[PDB]
RNA sequence: AUCCGUAACUUCGGGAUAAGGAUUGGCUCUAAGGGCUGGCAGCCGACUUAGAACUGGUGCGGACCAGGGGAAUCCGACUGU
RNA sequence: UACCUGGUUGAUCCUGCCAGUAGCAUAUGCUUGUCUCAAAGAUUAAGCCAUGCAUGUCUAAGUACGCACGGCCGGUACAGUGAAACUGCGAAUGGCUCAUUAAAUCAGUUAUGGUUCCUUUGGUCGCUCGUACUUGGAUAACUGUGGUAAUUCUAGAGCUAAUACAUGCCGACGGGCGCUGACCCCCUUCGCGGGGGGGAUGCGUGCAUUUAUCAGUGGUGACUCUAGAUAACCUCGGGCCGAUCGCACGCCCGGCGGCGACGACCCAUUCGAACGUCUGCCCUAUCAACUUUCGAUGGUAGUCGCCGUGCCUACCAUGGUGACCACGGGUGACGGGGAAUCAGGGUUCGAUUCCGGAGAGGGAGCCUGAGAAACGGCUACCACAUCCAAGGAAGGCAGCAGGCG
RNA sequence: AAGCGUUUACUUUGAAAAAAUUAGAGUGUUCAAAGCAGGCCGCCUGGAUACCGCAGCUAGGAAUAAUGGAAUAGGACCGCG
């Protein structure tokens, strides 16, 4: 190629939006943003294919340009805006705010939250730069660059920010014994107390996270992302809460509970 | 000794003209555990390729290889060995890779046959992207 | 034009590459600047990226450093006499870094009298008529001719470069590339650097 | 094929032109195309030559000077109708700005006035005064969060320091033990 | 003269200066190739070789010196008389 | 479904091949009633193209004196649509084809601590100390004279705007920080001496770039990292520090006010791009040695490049690969995910809708632009081909349909 | 709890492994090839999982095949001047 790209092929769409094979030869491809490519998920996919509010993309731009949809604070006009992990989009009139967290698979849930819960979020900080006058500043997931941190805010933690004023509330440590979104790969979804870190030179370190129900597992930190400490998180939590049970134990909660309903 | 070039050979961070009333050589610490050697610090040779006291940086791979070749000023030819698995004939197969490898001044004691330890870095030439860290003598040969 | 490319010569064994893509933009190299002495000439090249780079052709001054005493002056090059990679570029006067220049020891000496209140250069038997270097010199405060003399005790200079300072003409070594900032600043050599370029320049006149 | 500017001969010349030169006009942008020109010395191999009267002579032409022609449009910059009428930078120049009439049959008479622009409007005085109400703005927002940073800062460099006496009271602990 | 390159055939020695190309002037420089005395210093004597720049109406082994060449057939091997 | 049969003999048992047997493609013949999907100028010609279309685009928010329409509340500029045109962005995406290409492309894994990056988002954007109630003149659309046989050819004269091209300040802004330091004050000493303060004048005093020196807030496995202190430079072919636009319209006794849109030094983020690390590719020895002062393999110092690098230059060393198949040649070979046959193993194909690469008849070079060596961009040469008044002009369907071969 | 304890080949787990394709969960496109839908008097849900050769990372094991130690004792260990 002779430039950067700006078609995306329904194909070549990543596997987590969901989207169907037949309708259509392109997928809608992100803007550029505070999220990447194969982590986010379109507006246009978040309020067409999951809430099914609007049929066509022609709908979406409507919806978009009556200026409803508010992302994390302030109205984003695009279509193709990329909403990534902990973001929250507001719709005025319905009076519904949307928390993106990943479901118990890999992909995103349509979660519903409280307004006080959609007044704040948490975001993973990624390093801190020193500015041109002594300044420190942290880097968020969200590209958020946020000025004069907590010295005790370290390169793996996260920050409770709130949404009105851009500003630090709190903050998690990366520790151990602290619970762990994980964020990206085979994992997908787990929630689950830390239980080891094992550092390594060069290569890049890994984390081992034990579930609730006690279903350890191993996972490289940079699709790792602390929600709280101990067991107590600080968001609210969709339904499965976090675990990958079995494909066996799944087919029973979904066969039993059918035959129950009847 | 040293300065058989044109220019006049120095370290580029260090400063030694400075008002008196030895020159302080400049030297770092590599990473991975590994021991910087004693003549690094102790000798008055300078190279601005060394991965001990030169502008250059070991990243990503850190490998193995057997010295076979040291013709080549200020540089080695090594030599890797391994075992190839085709899927067909349930075997194996001797393949190897000479790859030039810059030697350090700091490994003296350094001769054919001798287990070495080599790590990627930029492409300081045209087929050397990769410096000596640590040299593991051969077995026996004490004398 | 001009490529920069590993595809256009041979492997490590011996063989030959055969073009699979033709040259591109980013495999792009352009003439040599080979800038001269003589007034300010920079013209401005855009590349890659937008950005901008400084061909001088023809340039002067200089902002060089005396690192012993951490004071730098503009300074203007009258003379190129040591090169290291070509002697095409010793004769042809042609600036490029690390290249041996001739400077004016006037802003040094004027810096050196103003600081330590010490004649430099200066062979015995003229005075200043216009006498603004002695008033510079003479003049000063009861309680400052402590400062002044204490200075004097960290006033030592070496030989070769007191001799060079004598003559009119310090050796200064490019340290800034020229033809990619426009720039031509660099370094006054000492010690063991001025030695060993003299020991040069000697072999080099014989 | 038009003459060009600066070629110094006489007869055909084709040249690289790109934007910015006579006798082409650039599609794309940037874009360089040879076009064939003549020079610009005049000799009998010519058709048309462009002659502008300079000064007026004696007599009076019937064709060119007897025919007076009105400009086509009038002064749009408020300074340039300053120029054309000798005013100050004080005065009005929204009563002085030049109106064109309009009549035709059909439709009614009417006077068509221009947009006058670079003129100082209570916009453009709002607008002046909100950039240096940000400039306001954004000074007290540094000076605010960095008296918190002072703030905090300090109140982690007597906790660094309590935990440091705290450390050296266990070392004098184990050095007494 | 210098730098490339040189075929069929063969008794492998030749053919071969095969054939087919490029350069050659002047001027101004740079580098390399050494002795005697007390890895350094001083004092001296030689012609070459290579490279660069500038320049003359592309002219330059400028007179002189100085191989036309290639593919075949017959005879005699040849040097010699 | 881990499968056999006929044929050498007068007859038998073996080896052995041939022929059947059953699938997937490619074409063809005959026949064909319904319906859902559905490949489709790849194989030979990456051969040549008539014709038509395929990249253009305006919001309340960059320019509106074309009555081309259009309102009456006008004289305190522009009610409101809007042709055309200037400016900005896209045109470097998508689509087609597999010609070239055999550690090359490409697949897995890595790093940029060796680099750039339009847009989007988050940061910065009175930090600098020295006419602003708004600076200059050209120009397109409009009018008017035309030239040619002819072009999406354009000229001369009039005009007229910018978020196009330039110039440039009021404010923060009254005082601090390093140096110069006139001079003044206090103690002690016989006295020079010694100790502690204040201080007129002048100089520099923001981020970005370049160079040099000193110390070691926040990090990394590791910096010559980020930051701090000092000295200066600062490209006239100049790094930023708003001489922009629109909607509601308030407060204070002329000055203060919101929601935005747009223009940008620098740091991140994202889309990437490009060089690299290791491993992996069909056949051929009737290809056994190959490369090498015309870079071959390294060192030193430079040029250039966005950066690392023989990428190139100057001087040195004679190095580098190979029987573990280098080098050379062929491919009726773009690579991979994948397709068919399939017990278990394999064999063959993959131009083909997804990812990456290459290209627009064959090479080569460049402007613009963040991104092209772009061809629905130009500039030359070769092959093909159109009009002409014989001076000259114009072309690139391996895009979509279609035509010839 | 952190760091270092001959090196591998070999075996197991985990991560990182694009989707489309293959096997395969669910679902009456009237069946099927397909598709990711759909079902109940607003709600309930799914759009999994397996494999992805070879090479590279990581943590358990040391049976098997290489690989060395100390043999002119320039050997470890606990101490000394
Ligand atoms: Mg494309
Ligand atoms: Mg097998
Ligand atoms: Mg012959
Ligand atoms: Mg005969
Ligand atoms: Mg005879
Ligand atoms: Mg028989
Ligand atoms: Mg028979
Ligand atoms: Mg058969
Ligand atoms: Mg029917
Ligand atoms: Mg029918
Ligand atoms: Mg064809
Ligand atoms: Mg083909
Ligand atoms: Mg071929
Ligand atoms: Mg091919
Ligand atoms: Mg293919
Ligand atoms: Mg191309
Ligand atoms: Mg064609
Ligand atoms: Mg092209
Ligand atoms: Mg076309
Ligand atoms: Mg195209
Ligand atoms: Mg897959």
């Amino acid at each position: 190629a002779r430039g950067p790209k700006k078609h995306l092929k329904r194909v070549a769409a990543p596997k987590h939006w969901m989207l169907d094979k037949l309708t259509g030869v392109f997928a809608p491809r992100p803007s550029t943003g505070p999220h990447k490519l194969r982590e986010c998920l379109p507006l246009i996919i978040f309020l067409r294919n999951r809430l099914k509010y609007a049929l066509t993309g022609d709908e979406v731009k409507k919806i978009c340009m009556q200026r409803f949809i508010k992302i994390d604070g302030k109205v984003r006009t695009d279509i193709t805006y990329p909403a990534g992990f902990m973001d929250v989009i507001s719709i005025d009139k319905t009076g519904e705010n949307f928390r993106l967290i990943y479901d118990t698979k890999g992909r995103f849930a349509v979660h519903r939250i409280t307004p006080e819960e959609a007044k704040y979020k948490l975001c993973k900080v990624r390093k801190i730069f020193v500015g041109t006058k002594g300044i420190p500043h942290l880097v968020t997931h969200d590209a958020r660059t946020i000025r004069y941190p907590d010295p005790l805010i370290k390169v793996n933690d996260t920050i409770q920010i709130d949404l009105e004023t851009g500003k630090i509330t709190d903050f998690i440590k990366f520790d151990t014994g602290n619970l762990c979104m994980v964020t990206g790969g085979a994992n997908l979804g787990r929630i689950g107390v830390i239980t080891n870190r094992e550092r390594h030179p060069g290569s890049f370190d890994v984390v081992h996270v034990k579930d609730a129900n006690g279903n350890s597992f191993a996972t490289r930190l940079s699709n790792i992302f602390v929600i709280g400490k101990g067991n107590k998180p600080w968001i609210s939590l969709p339904r499965g809460k976090g675990i990958r049970l079995t494909i066996a134990e799944e087919r029973d909660k979904r066969l039993a509970a059918k035959q129950s309903s009847g | 000794d040293i300065q058989t070039e044109r220019a006049y050979q120095k370290q580029p961070t260090i400063f030694q003209n400075k008002k008196r009333v030895k020159l302080p050589r400049y030297y770092k610490n590599i990473g991975l555990g590994f021991k910087t050697p004693k003549e690094a610090i102790e000798g008055t040779y300078i190279d601005k390729k060394c991965p001990f006291t030169g502008n250059v940086s070991i990243r990503g791979r850190i490998l193995s290889g057997v010295v076979t070749k040291m013709k080549m000023q200020r540089t080695i030819v090594i030599r890797r060995d391994y075992l190839h698995y085709i899927r067909k004939y349930n075997r194996f197969e001797k393949r190897h890779k000479n790859m030039s490898v810059h030697l350090s001044p700091c490994f003296r004691d350094v001769q054919i046959g001798d287990i070495v330890t080599v790590g990627e870095c930029r492409p300081l030439s045209k087929t050397v992207r990769f410096n000596v860290l640590k040299v593991t003598k051969a077995a026996g040969t004490k004398k | 034009g001009i490529s920069r490319d590993n595809w256009h010569k041979r492997r490590k064994t011996g063989g030959k590459r055969k073009p699979y893509h033709k040259k591109r933009k980013y495999e792009l190299g352009r003439p040599a600047a080979n800038t001269k002495i003589g007034p300010r000439r920079i013209h401005t090249v855009r590349v890659r990226g937008g950005n901008k780079k400084y061909r001088a052709l023809r340039l002067d001054v200089g902002n060089f450093s005396w690192g012993s005493e951490c004071c730098t002056r503009k300074t203007r090059i009258i003379d190129v006499v040591y090169n290291a990679s070509n002697n095409e570029l010793v004769r042809t006067k042609t600036l490029v870094k690390n290249c041996i220049v001739l400077i004016d020891s006037t802003p040094y000496r004027q810096w050196y009298e103003s600081h330590y209140a010490l004649p430099l250069g200066r062979k015995k038997g003229a005075k200043l008529t216009p006498e603004e270097e002695e008033i510079l010199n003479k003049k000063r405060s009861k309680k400052i001719q402590k400062k002044y003399d204490e200075r004097k005790k960290n006033a030592k200079i070496s030989s070769l470069l007191e001799e060079q300072f004598q003559q009119g003409k310090l050796l200064a070594c490019i340290a800034s590339r020229p033809g990619q900032c426009g720039r031509a600043d660099g370094y006054v050599l000492e010690g063991k650097e001025l030695e060993f370029y003299l020991r040069k320049i000697k072999a080099r006149k014989g | 094929f038009p003459m060009k500017q600066g070629v110094l001969t006489h007869g055909r010349v084709r040249l690289l032109l790109s934007k910015g030169h006579s006798c082409y006009r650039p599609r794309r942008t940037g874009e360089r195309k040879r076009k064939s020109v003549r020079g610009c010395i005049v000799d009998a191999n010519l058709s048309v030559l462009n002659l502008v009267i300079v000064k007026k002579g004696e007599k009076d032409i019937p064709g060119l000077t007897d025919t007076t022609v009105p400009r086509r449009l009038g002064p749009k910059r408020a300074s340039r109708i300053r120029k054309l009428f000798n005013l100050s930078k004080e005065d009005d120049v929204r009563q002085y700005v030049v109106r064109k009439p309009l009549n035709k049959e059909g439709k009614k008479p009417r006077t068509k006035a221009p947009k006058i622009q670079r003129l100082v409007t209570p916009r453009v005085l709002q607008h002046k005064r909100r950039r240096i109400a940000l400039k306001k703005q954004r000074t007290k927002k540094n000076k605010e969060e960095a008296a918190e940073y002072a703030k905090l800062l300090a109140k982690r460099m007597k906790e660094a320091k309590e935990k440091r006496q705290e450390q050296i009271a266990k070392r004098r602990r184990l050095s007494s033990l």
